[PDB]
């Protein structure tokens, strides 16, 4: 019974490198998609392109938007859609005997998937090119929970007289969890990426107080639109978001499938 | 013992092929892209780097 | 940067055709070794009959 | 997604030579042997006569 | 598995040297023709700020 | 009976190298899993890699870490599991006459 | 989502039905004897909109 | 128009080499296979005679 039975885990085993082998390709160009869109988006920002320039990308980055969908949607394993999110904490028998199975979860890919974007925080107050940082007024507090819950409080002193572009800039270095940018009244955004940090960010401090912050909405790459240099910022930063979920989910399958590989060498031995 | 309902000695030599054979198919799908991670069971964090340099 | 970072994304990405190819190269002997045994293994049982009946 | 089907529908289709090729040349060996075995039983019933002698 | 009918080894082969065959052709237009932007394909943005320049 | 009793000996004893043989071969990709976990830690370990990065190769290790303890509670010779600790001070009766027994301890 | 999307995410979220779109742009779902038993009874607003047939 | 159209007519009629001479090579060594079990087969029934008679 042993024997048979190990034989009959290895096939069951080798089902599982397979399914996972499928939802990791068409992971790969999930990636190779949203790079794309991620350039065509710098591209955008660039103030020389013109609406109709960005109005050009938009179009392009729609029709993407739908593959990155289709893909999601389309990917099957004979019949069983793997990326759409019906599959889910599967469980892959790899043994002679019961109980022995190991779990598998394929997580939603679509472009709309919450883990895929994040939220977006803008500024209320525009800040004109001859506005810079005004001394005593260049504080600015993020108070946010990261990801495993554990709460950090970023403390970021802009640099006295600096550009609201040069604020932003300023920002993304002195810190990863919360990226910056400026729309094109000026008015700084701030994207958190849910992956990163969760529930809110909270901004206070003196330049805060001046940029007079609003409250954040939510953005997925499917809500991404680069027809305004805002929106090209904004999109730049959501597509990393996704690219890191999408990274994430597929480090996770190639673990799956190096240790099933390693079930089969220890089931045949 | 000569046994004929088991040969473990062919056992052996096939799962040494089943070896053999996988770690071909690995180099030559490395040679043929060019690329030494061409999955996350090659190296997830490479993938995740390279993919960021990229 | 852009050089430096092409550079920095090959060493941990490109494939060293060096090394690959004599690994290719090995994987492929070894083949062929497994393959010889298992030959000289499935002859195995004929000393059975050979013994007797 | 074709290629890994196709490699998926191999593992669950194919013919994986090296376990089939020593099946078959098990299969012989035991046929050998039974036919050998059954010989030897025919002759069985010859005792008999030598007891009638 | 010494299996024969099926090849993944080669099928992973020929999707590279498609992509290889495709990557030649595209880079030899651009050269014949002068222009990177030979179709809409690339840069459909610089299509239109090229031709909006020209 | 001495020879009767030599013939079950020598197959007792041929069960003591089949259950060793089981366990030793399982304790093989033991260790290839733990040499696997010790290059990603090498890898952690250099500084080039990002918090990110090191989340990563924490996913593979705790896969890695997992496995051992799969192999670890299957490994069985027939229903009698093997390197899991249940297994441990098995006397083998390797002789003909009584009291002649080796005996094994398999570690968890 | 176009008529074609929709379809397509029917055809993701269930297996009973097998959605498609004809050339009048018409959603066409079918429904397997060996799967589904008796009638369909499509409903909501969507159905609304598609005014499903016979 | 020419040139597209020719890209065209190439995808349906030209054959791939890539593919086809790899389906070639199966098909010659499923063959060669396919022969030496027939040869096999051939003597299967020479059991009876070889044996029983």
């Amino acid at each position: 019974v042993q024997s048979r039975g190990l034989d009959v885990a290895v096939r069951n085993a080798n089902d599982g490198i397979s399914i996972a082998q499928t939802a990791e390709g068409a992971m790969n160009e999930t990636t190779n998609i949203l790079q794309r869109m991620r350039d065509l988006s710098l591209q955008s920002a660039n103030g020389s392109n013109s609406k109709s320039e960005r109005v050009a990308i938009q179009e392009e980055i729609t029709a993407l938007n739908d593959e990155l969908n289709r893909i999601a949607e389309t990917t099957s394993f004979g019949g069983n859609k793997l990326l759409n999110g019906t599959f889910s904490t599967k469980s892959f028998q790899i043994g002679a005997d019961n109980g022995e199975a190991v779990m598998l979860t394929l997580k939603d890919m679509r472009s709309d998937n919450r883990m895929m974007g994040g939220t977006s925080y803008v500024a209320a107050e525009g800040k004109d090119k001859d506005w810079k940082v005004q001394a005593g007024a260049n504080d600015i507090t993020f108070t946010l929970k990261d990801i495993d819950g554990n709460d950090q409080t970023i403390t970021v002193n802009a640099k006295e007289g600096d550009d609201i572009e040069e604020v932003a800039t300023y920002i993304n270095g002195q810190t990863d969890m919360v990226k910056a940018s400026v729309n094109e009244k000026g008015q700084l955004q701030i994207f958190a990426g849910n992956n990163k940090v969760t529930g809110d960010v909270a901004f206070s401090g003196g330049l805060a107080g001046a940029l007079n912050m609003q409250a954040g909405t939510a953005e997925t790459v499917d809500t991404i639109d680069v027809t305004s240099v805002g929106g090209a910022q904004q999109s730049v930063a959501v597509i990393d978001s996704a690219l890191k979920y999408v990274d994430s989910h597929r480090a996770e399958l190639g673990a799956f499938q190096n240790r099933f590989n390693h079930a089969i060498s220890n089931l045949d031995n | 013992a000569v046994n004929v309902n088991t040969n473990v000695a062919a056992m052996t030599a096939q799962r040494y092929l089943t070896g053999a054979t996988n770690a071909q198919q690995t180099s030559m799908e490395r040679l043929s892209s060019g690329f030494k991670i061409n999955s996350a069971k090659d190296d997830a964090a490479g993938l995740q780097i390279s993919n960021r340099l990229n | 940067i852009n050089e430096n970072v092409n550079a920095s994304k090959s060493r941990i990405k490109d494939t060293d055709f060096a090394k690959e190819t004599t690994a290719l190269t090995k994987s492929q002997i070894l083949s062929q070794a497994s393959s010889s045994v298992l030959a000289q293994a499935k002859q195995a049982p004929n000393a059975a009959l050979s013994l007797l009946g």
